[PDB]
RNA sequence: UCUGGUGACUAUAGCAAGGAGGUCACACCUGUUCCCAUGCCGAACACAGAAGUUAAGGUCUUUAGCGACGAUGGUAGCCAACUUACGUUCCGCUAGAGUAGAACGUUGCCAGGC
RNA sequence: GACUGGGGCGGUCGCCUCCUAAAAGGUAACGGAGGCGCUCAAAGGUUCCCUCAGAAUGGUUGGAAAUCAUUCAUAGAGUGUAAAGGCAUAAGGGAGCUUGACUGCGAGACCUACAAGUCGAGCAGGGUCGAAAGACGGACUUAGUGAUCCGGUGGUUCCGCA
RNA sequence: AGGGUAGCGGAGAAAUUCCAAUCGAACCUGGAGAUAGCUGGUUCUCUCCGAAAUAGCUUUAGGGCUAGCCUCAAGUGAUGAUUAUUGGAGGUAGAGCACUGUUUGGACGAGGGGCCCCUCGGGUACCGAAUUCAGACAAACUCCGAAUGCCAAUUAAUU
């Protein structure tokens, strides 16, 4: 009946709203995210830095471009505001 | 402790600075 | 009732499938073989019954297999209670049947004794059923 | 476009197998006095040499056996709409995977020898 | 004391990772699986160097378990720690030297009701490694925690009831 | 009959019983219009606009606060919305077995266990893994991967 006896696992509110925060052809701000993950799940390319949860950023103003690399691992990269 | 003779101590259960001189010290 | 046909668990609790629609899985063993065709799935309970007809009604041995196992199981709980609490003990194991799967298939028979045990087991299913030669697949490369 | 160094390209480059050549490339290679160095070891790294050789590494030729690529067609599924409560059906967008066909024994840039 | 498939007994009350979660995010349940309330003076930083588990066979220690020995071995190992994501130029494993586990800051973005949290190129000061470019504002990533008031210890360009 | 004990009390052969028809602590006045996150009630017409029933925290869940969602007056000034076109992040449906783990029947040889022969070996049903043929399964497996939606466009039409 009611009660009796149980485990309560569930621990369910645990966030962090990761994800992608820029998009392709778009003006872009120096010290701007683009894009969270963790591991190298995207590698960064030119005028970019990485940070110690493996964040992303550009360093300088321009426009943001994805690409891929090697046929698995891809990599993101700014490229000049003309 | 330090050198410069004032207490800074990041520690819980060394050649570095401490801004009174700019220099870097034992501390301790 | 029963529960002889079994594995390693992995783990003891599932979200529970419920069929929708498929067809396909030819015969590729034997020659004679039973399709099942409509609305349910199963237990192990009962393919082990149907197998003891299926045994019985052919003497001169012949050849039987299952294509399928129960790799799922079904979760039922204690009597008369008050829902809510965590989900319940195991009563049961599982092998989904859409409508297309091949349960049962036997060579070394004529075609007749073939069909008299596979009535003998649709009547001990819930599924309708079909009788099948092997003739043809639908892809051979 | 012969060789070599360095770059770019989704392994169509690869992997397995076999054939051929070297004192101009490179390599094996002789040796450890010095540079230096090996947790034991000049095997490795490194320095000094060029005795021998194409065997290996590496280069070129050919192979479609392995792996990667791979359409077109039609199928499952599904966005919108009509019926319907039907483990739904009919109609209009879209369009997989698996698979056959076929493709594949790389392609180009810069320098320096030639 | 609240939740509470009437209430009670039982169980839980915060945080980290997953799945349910419907190809961005977010998204509950007395739904399903696991943990944390630390550890390190090197397991940190930096310059160099290297690549494993497994398998085959011969050999003392013979579960072929111990080190050897080559060959095959596309990461099946290992990654301080729980799981997902990640890594082979390594983020793993060893050697040298050190101790950036610095000071003052911080444009600009995320997140979110708020309070809090997250990341941060770049400037200057003054230094470690390295030949030099260059790198370093803790640990591959995330959890390892506690408002304010009050009391205490040290310091000081502060005030101090004529 | 005449008298006493008076409520933070008295009396009680004790039942929480009696105390001016009332007693889990009488009665009247005053504090006092006590308090109420609760119920109930709220008076004359028209016109314009027009919701929500969610997130978080809450000795909080039928209350509150902030954000959402509305209205009004200023201000901004085409920034918003739908569609088309291009690009783009993720990994569901589906499919599949290349890792994880499950599974059926073969092939099986690497080799064993006894019962038995030998007595150094033969080992004659079951098997691990070895290697493989075919066929299957999955929210917490993915070599793969749709429709929809989501993010932006010194882009275009409507509004
Ligand atoms: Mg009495
Ligand atoms: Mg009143
Ligand atoms: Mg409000
Ligand atoms: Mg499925
Ligand atoms: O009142
Ligand atoms: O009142
Ligand atoms: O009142």
């Amino acid at each position: 009946k009611k009660g009796v006896s149980s485990t309560k696992n569930g621990r369910d509110s645990e966030s962090k709203r990761l994800g992608a925060k820029r998009a392709d052809g778009q003006f872009v701000t120096g010290g701007s995210i683009l894009y969270r993950q963790r591991g190298t799940k995207i590698y960064p390319g030119e005028n970019v830095g990485r940070g110690g949860d493996d964040t992303l950023f550009a360093k300088i103003d321009g426009v943001v471009k994805f690409e891929r690399k090697g046929r698995d691992k891809k990599q993101v990269s700014v490229y000049a505001v003309a | 402790a330090c050198t410069e003779c004032g207490d800074r101590n990041y520690i819980t259960t060394m050649k570095k600075f401490c801004s009174r001189e700019n220099k870097q010290t034992l501390h301790r | 009732m029963l529960l002889p046909k079994r594995v390693k668990y992995r783990r003891q609790h599932r979200p529970k499938t419920t069929g929708r629609s498929k067809g396909g899985n030819y015969v590729t063993f034997g020659e004679f073989g039973l399709q099942a065709t409509t609305t349910s799935w199963i237990t192990s309970r009962q393919i082990e019954s149907a197998r003891i007809a299926m045994t019985r009604y052919m003497k001169r041995g012949g050849k039987v297999w299952i294509k399928i196992f129960p790799h799922t199981p079904y979760t039922k709980k204690p009597l008369e209670v008050r829902m809510g609490a965590g989900k319940g003990a195991v009563e049961g194991w599982i092998a989904v049947v859409k409508p297309g799967r091949i349960l049962f298939e036997v060579a070394g028979v004529s075609e007749e004794v073939a069909r008299e045990a596979l009535r003998l087991a649709s009547h001990k299913l819930p599924v309708k059923t079909k009788f099948v030669k092997r003739e043809e697949l639908g892809g051979e490369t």
